[PDB]
């Protein structure tokens, strides 16, 4: 009976690896970009073209 | 190299390289054409945005869906869909990446032959497979066998497994999702006085119907409180201002998928679907069935459900059995989660319909041996 | 060494080495391949699940028994089943073990030599010998005399033996056993509203038989008293709940044994082909006859056929004799218990069928000598 038992628990073991040893293919995505300020100094243009 | 799990869907579109925890990019599958004139010269319009830039620019669009229910009715939209899915939201060619989409299941044949004939001749792709969403949503649960009930956006379906047997003659599929819900919401809506007709005000009741609507674990009962006290009431600050009172309508909206003859629709409501597909299976597999009932899909987030449907089936199903719901935190994404885990198995390598193949059997390759 | 006493049966296979008290391993002999199509990659899934463990998953597959009534009718199963026999469930190669196959009387030849060139010739035992199964069930009662009624789940024979020498002009071969009572308590069910179809359901009615049926003392009593009070309805839970009431259907499904005419069965009962097999001998050895008939196998379970039997043959015998049933409470192995005493004995050493001997003289030895 213990043998029998285990042997479902094995069988679960590759849908456990399955599940999550496969989502460390990537993790980085978490990571935020840039999104810079300009504390007041991004300030360089004039009301010349808008158009373009 | 690595392989592209896309997954269609209708309503959301998640894609996402393989082995990942969660889809790299997800954004609304709508393509708008400005319908206004138009007077500033130079100011770079362009005639269609889709994706997440049309949910911004949406005051001045006519945001259409190209996925109606499962199928894709609208074929230019959605190759400039997945256009946009390669070449912005992931910026890999697909000259150089296998492809993993999903279709639901039942689904008519023309629909996925020219999903491949598309994938193999636009874009060009080395290979690419078609799945159900339902195996993948079972996948991620880490389970072999189970009951899976995943209801998207476009269409609910219910496929029962077991011991990785899929049983093609209990497969539910019921034509009642979040579409459906969010137009009973705007028809609802409108016995307090807020009516919602462009389709641009859709997306406004779509998020009223994700912030605050909830499935009531006894209907009448709430219907009762409702209609005595005011604990319910929960306000809303539409996109410009003049806040609006949900009251009953919180858990009316969603009650829907119980009782669908609220919309019209004469079938039986998912609580009732998922004993009839269990009930077509043999008798010696219902037990398991009855354990292991899996929730998937975005509609089943809903607060409250796995409650409802857990009382639901204790109701109908024989006193002895056991009846468990699973529902992961992490249901939205289910179905890519599993893909992805499917995309990255080693005895899967092989299943891939490689273009050659393609070349020799034309479109119809899909249907054979290669599923 | 010590010898493999192996016995085929049909419909458990009891499997041991010689000379201990219990089978060591006893599983159903069940051979069944899945059904359906298999959606899970890499599950492990197998072709064909045999013994015990198309007992646990049979709600998936379709079990099929490869022996009919005694004889084999589907070779490539019956060597499958040999094959889980020696290596899994005793873990012993069969190159260095003798074995002690059985067989029913009056079976066709080509059966048996087909064993014995299969066990010869794949599983390459060092000698192998086939015996008579109810000369084995006189064995284990410690007798040397007697008329044994070994009523299996295959075929029920009535051998009679006096002083160590059969009588082969007097055995009643009859093929109706446990299984027609089976297929017929299926059929009876179907009055009250329980249909069970499939061929894993099969096994469901087996369990209900032997956990509630029993034979009646006298037939029309109880089904006068089953017919007007409710102290007979037993209830039992199926694998999924929603149990199921047995009401006079308890003692009608094993009174087939006593009246083969509910099948359709021409023939005499039991009670009454013993009484023929027994007035066919000579007329002094009658008297030691009737003292020691002996019952085995494993449909000889039912609870109270004991006194049923002897009830029938003392209306049936002469008032003068003593009618006595010998009923070991280890009815089911009595066979293999037999067997085991058989292959244990120092005089029977030199009865195998040495391997040198079959190269000799071809498959057809078995008939010769070493019988
Ligand atoms: N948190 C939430 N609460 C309630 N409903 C939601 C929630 N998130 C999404 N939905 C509904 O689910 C839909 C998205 O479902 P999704 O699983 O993306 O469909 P698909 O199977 O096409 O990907 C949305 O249209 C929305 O109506
Ligand atoms: N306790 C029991 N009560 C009633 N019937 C039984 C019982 N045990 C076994 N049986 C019947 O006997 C059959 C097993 O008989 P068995 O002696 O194993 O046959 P074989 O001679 O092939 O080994 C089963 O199919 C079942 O129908
Ligand atoms: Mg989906
Ligand atoms: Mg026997």
């Amino acid at each position: 009976l213990g043998t029998r038992a285990k042997e479902s628990l094995d069988l679960r073991a590759h849908l456990k690896q399955v599940k999550k040893e496969d989502i460390e293919k990537e993790n980085r995505e978490v990571g935020d970009w840039r999104k810079n300020i300009d504390a007041l100094s991004g300030m360089e243009g004039r009301k010349k073209k808008f158009e373009g | 190299t690595t392989a592209l799990v896309c997954d269609n869907g209708s309503g959301l579109v998640k894609a996402g390289f393989a082995g990942d925890d969660a889809p790299r990019a997800v954004f609304p599958s709508i393509v708008g054409r400005p319908r206004h004139q138009g007077v500033m010269v130079g100011m770079g319009q362009k005639d269609s945005y889709v994706g997440d830039e049309a949910q911004s620019k949406r005051g001045i669009l006519t945001l259409k869906y190209p996925i109606e229910h499962g199928i894709i009715t609208n074929w230019d939209d959605m190759e400039k869909i997945w256009h946009h899915t390669f070449y912005n939201e992931l910026r890999v060619a697909p000259e150089e990446h296998p492809t993993l989409l999903t279709e639901a299941p039942l689904n008519p044949k023309a629909n996925r032959e020219k999903m491949t004939q598309i994938m193999f001749e636009t874009f060009n792709v080395p290979a690419m497979y078609v799945a159900i969403q339902a195996v993948l949503s079972l996948y991620a649960s880490g389970r072999t066998t189970g009951i899976v009930l995943d209801s998207g956006d476009g269409v609910t379906h219910n496929v029962p497994i077991y011991e990785g047997y899929a049983l093609p003659h209990a497969i539910m599929r019921l034509d009642l999702a979040g579409r459906d819900l969010t137009d009973y919401l705007m028809k609802i809506l409108t016995e307090r006085g807020y009516s919602f007709v462009t389709t641009a005000e859709r997306e406004i009741v779509r998020d009223i119907k994700e912030k605050l609507c909830y499935v009531a674990l006894d209907f009448e009962n709430e219907m009762a409180t409702a209609a005595s006290s005011s604990s319910l009431e929960k306000s809303y600050e539409l996109p410009d201002g003049q806040v609006i009172t949900i009251g009953n309508e919180r858990f009316r909206c969603p009650e829907t998928l119980f009782q669908p003859s609220f919309i019209g629709m004469e079938s039986a409501g998912i609580h009732e679907t998922t004993y009839n597909s269990i009930m077509k299976c043999d008798i010696d597999i219902r037990k398991d069935l009855y354990a292991n009932n899996v929730l998937s899909g975005g509609t089943t987030m809903y607060p409250g459900i796995a409650d409802r449907m857990q009382k639901e089936i204790t109701a109908l199903a024989p006193s002895t059995m056991k009846i468990k719901i699973i529902a992961p935190p992490e249901r939205k994404y289910s179905v890519w989660i599993g893909g992805s885990i499917l995309a990255s198995l080693s005895t899967f390598q092989q299943m891939w319909i490689s273009k050659q193949e393609y070349d020799e059997a034309g479109p119809s390759i899909v249907h054979r041996k290669c599923f």
